[PDB]
RNA sequence: GGAUAGUGGCCUACCAUGGUUUCAACGGGUAACGGGGAAUAAGGGUUCGAUUCCGGAGAGGGAGCCUGAGAAACGGCUACCACAUCCAAGGAAGGCAGCAGGCGCGCAAAUUACCCAAUCCUAAUUCAGGGAGGUAGUGACAAUAAAUAACGAUACAGGGCCCAUUCGGGUCUUGUAAUUGGAAUGAGUACAAUGUAAAUACCUUAACGAGGAACAAUUGGAGGGCAAGUCUGGUGCCAGCAGCCGCGGUAAUUCCAGCUCCAAUAGCGUAUAUUAAAGUUGUUGCAGUUAAAAAGCUCGUAGUUGAACUUUGGGCCCGGUUGGCCG
RNA sequence: GGACUUUUACUUUGAAAAAAUUAGAGUGUUCAAAGCAGGCGUAUUGCUCGAAUAUAUUAGCAUGGAAUAAUAGAAUAGGACG
RNA sequence: GCCCGUCGCUAGUACCGAUUGAAUGGCUUAGUGAGGCCUCAGGAUCUGGGA
């Protein structure tokens, strides 16, 4: 007797399991974000599947109806607000367009390399894991954290681990503690 | 680290307004510690099983270890 | 048809395939890593273009 | 128009006929008539559980040559004979009469495989322990 | 009239001959509790719902009833039927479809633990009780996030590029490398505080804690469908594989292995069921000369269906909501 | 308040309408599945936005419409108005 | 070349079938009929017609 504690899953698989094209198409794009699944695309490609499906339902409903620019106008500023979606083309037939790169291209991973600060889309992954950077002092270690445009001017390595000061920590803490134990007394 | 905190207008009402556990947590209130939730609750049952005092039906059975 | 065959026989061929035991080799990435690896295997530096390309040849 | 009337009233016979047709339909007709349920060896349900009754060599059907080694299982929860494949070089020597093994289906909805006539189930597991595990060596078969 | 809390064939007397049905009554089956809902995604549909909420029904099977505002109550009683325990053989006692736990059954499902701290319920009641309920254990049911590595130097090799009369390497890096280089981090271990009813974990965080011998990813597949070899060794229509087509009888692209390679990846195969594909159930949307399919023929009830025609045209006023050109 | 009214189908808007589910708004649970939180300062004595919306059909209700399709009316005048 | 049926082998499935065959479950005639409830009586005892 309680109340579900609902779910849902968060990601679709592709109708074809062997098909060349997609496949290769499939790698690159982990191999330009710094991947490790393809499910890690087959999130995204499923989030701007019901988008898409989310913007055409509205789109045959009249130009003007209430539904239509209260849920319409919801839809684009959310995908602006990450920065996704192009100031101009903010009129949710650009939604319609869209694509997965729009989407990959604002994961924290992809973020903290660009502005360097990482120099290897993989580099990117492992300072993250490793609680290094932040978003405040707020501490962010998921990859997938999807800047959200204005917090893009915020994203440093967090006031802890070496990086952004406040210790080396403890595997070079160990060489310095073989200098002045060996060399010294 | 966000928490919650209350501060009472004296003791007195602290002592009657807390959580009797708390009052352990902090020190004044003794953990008076019982018997087990379940040795209890055959103490109960046990007890079930007697009409009235006891000690008179020791005294019959004080007879019974003639017979 | 026939149901009553000789039996004698069963397990033969795996009985008889002389051993050979595996080949110790460098460990491959996990995760990501293989992804990446894949990556400049198959996208990165190329390897061959003889008439079109190939994935696993051998001698060619 | 051909058949099917198209009055806005004729949904009665419209919704008919289709009962009446559905019956030509395989799947359908045996799932009404609890053609599951009724026949077939095992309940209706995925797998079963039976005992070995005696180890068969099968000769396989044209064009192909063969003797394929099976086993006659003894359903539990029936009594129900059936007659079950053992998959993979040797794995019948992992078996043995009078052994408690696993039976399941061959993936062809009821219809036996390929040149086994007559065997409809495989077997999976004997003595609590999985075919696939003993013929690896991930696993040692039980006392008795 | 009686009976009921009360209407009523509810029951009884008297009287009558009615009630339902191809618009499917009545009977049979249900491996049937109904609903909210669940699964599948062009739409129309198809299939499922024992099971977190609502309703109903039950407490081994039937019936009976006491108490009471309320039960035809079962952690109430009475009887019979079926089970079944204790005994001094005279008798007495029992009802887990509450919580756990055992047997049985089977393909199939967890602890004989803690607490009333929360949620709330009950009583004469702030206090007691609450296997309601919460806490933990067992737990790859499902669902979410996503570690198994990251970065320089060097050894040639390139591909660049300026020059090329010709050595070439030198800058900008593409990276294959059997010596190298210091960094980073939690998996874990663990002072401590936090957490909690008390604990455990999580979040914090001192001390520890990564170099291949790990802290070492799997599970299937590599002839076609279908992404990946015509490598090497073995067998020789045997052993086995093969959803399907097909492979195997001595150079096996398919078996048994080695190497290498693919796909998905803390998950992957398999069996069964169902759904999409299926316009192969066809209202949307099927097919019937010869592939499956027009009754030998006409009549004909139910059923579905069923020609055209009856206030149209013109005139006047009122005030709205978008949009233009100005603001 | 009296005195009377041919029957229907269709369609429109609307009431009456459980929650969780679903669709969907707002909110950076570190992300997310979720959850219904939360956000601001004088962080020494409080300030404040929330906890929407939609779907919810077959039947019953309530209202607008009068095309399409039915029904009924006056022929032995036992017609209609006074 | 194709190809039809009897006849013969092995194996599997369903049918028919003496046994007025068997088993389970649901109703149900007739007979017997527990028990509580209602009711006519009863009156161990125990009081002021009642218990
Ligand atoms: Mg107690
Ligand atoms: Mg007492
Ligand atoms: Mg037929
Ligand atoms: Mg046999
Ligand atoms: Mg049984
Ligand atoms: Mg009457
Ligand atoms: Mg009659
Ligand atoms: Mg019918
Ligand atoms: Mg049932
Ligand atoms: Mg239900
Ligand atoms: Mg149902
Ligand atoms: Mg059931
Ligand atoms: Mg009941
Ligand atoms: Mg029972
Ligand atoms: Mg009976
Ligand atoms: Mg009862
Ligand atoms: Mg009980
Ligand atoms: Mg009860
Ligand atoms: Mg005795
Ligand atoms: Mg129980
Ligand atoms: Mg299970
Ligand atoms: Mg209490
Ligand atoms: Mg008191
Ligand atoms: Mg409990
Ligand atoms: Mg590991
Ligand atoms: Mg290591
Ligand atoms: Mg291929
Ligand atoms: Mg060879
Ligand atoms: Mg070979
Ligand atoms: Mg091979
Ligand atoms: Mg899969
Ligand atoms: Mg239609
Ligand atoms: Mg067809
Ligand atoms: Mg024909
Ligand atoms: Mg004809
Ligand atoms: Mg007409
Ligand atoms: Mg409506
Ligand atoms: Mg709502």
């Amino acid at each position: 007797p309680r109340a579900p504690r609902t779910y849902s899953k968060t990601y679709s698989t592709p109708k074809r399991p062997y098909e060349s094209s997609r496949l290769d198409a499939e790698l690159k794009l982990a191999g330009e974000f710094g991947l490790k699944n393809k499910k890690e695309i087959y999130r995204i490609s499923f989030q701007l599947s019901k988008i898409r499906r989310a913007a055409r339902d509205l789109l045959t409903r009249d130009e003007k109806d209430p539904k239509r620019l209260f849920e319409g106008n919801a839809l684009i500023r959310r995908l602006v607000r990450v920065g996704v979606l192009s100031e101009d083309k903010k009129k949710l037939d650009y939604v319609l367009a869209l694509k997965v790169e729009d989407f990959l291209e604002r994961r924290l991973q992809t973020q903290v390399y660009k502005l360097g600060l990482a120099k290897s889309v993989h580099h990117a992954r492992v300072l993250i894991t490793q609680r290094h950077i932040a978003v405040g002092k707020q501490i962010v270690n998921i990859p997938s954290f999807m800047v959200r445009l204005d917090s893009e001017k915020h994203i440093d390595f967090a006031p802890t681990s070496p990086f952004g000061g406040a210790r080396p920590g403890r595997v070079a803490r160990r060489n310095a503690a073989r200098k002045a134990e060996a060399s010294g007394e | 680290s966000v928490g919650f905190g209350l501060v009472y207008n004296s003791v007195a009402e602290a002592k009657k307004f807390e959580p009797t556990y708390r009052l352990v947590r902090y020190g004044l209130a003794e953990k008076v510690e019982k018997a087990s939730r379940q040795q209890r609750k055959q103490k109960k049952n046990r007890d079930k099983k007697i009409f009235g005092t006891g000690k008179r039906l020791a005294k019959k059975v004080a007879r019974r270890n003639a017979d | 048809a026939k149901v009553h065959g000789s039996l004698a026989r069963a397990g033969k061929v795996k009985s008889q395939t002389p051993k050979v035991e595996k080949t110790e080799k460098p460990k491959k990435p996990k995760g990501r890593a293989y992804k990446r690896l894949l990556y400049t295997r198959r996208f990165v530096n190329v390897t061959l273009v003889n008439g079109k390309r190939r994935m696993n040849p051998g001698p060619s | 128009g051909k058949g099917k009337p198209r009055g806005l009233n004729s949904a009665r016979k419209l919704r008919v006929h289709r009962r009446n047709n559905r019956w030509a339909e395989n799947n359908y007709k045996k799932r009404l008539l609890g053609t599951a349920f009724k026949s077939s060896p095992f309940g209706g349900s995925s797998h079963a559980k039976g005992i070995v009754l005696e180890k068969l060599g099968i000769e396989s059907k044209q064009p192909n040559s063969a003797i394929r080694k099976c086993v006659r299982v003894q359903l539990i929860k029936n009594g129900k004979k059936v007659t079950a494949f053992v998959p993979n070089d040797g794995c019948l020597n992992f078996v043995d009469e009078n052994d408690e093994v696993l039976l399941a289906g061959f993936g062809r909805k009821g219809k036996a495989k390929g040149d086994i006539p007559g065997v409809r189930f495989k077997v999976v597991k004997v003595s609590g322990v999985s075919l696939l595990a003993l013929w690896k060596e991930k696993k040692e078969k039980p006392r008795s």
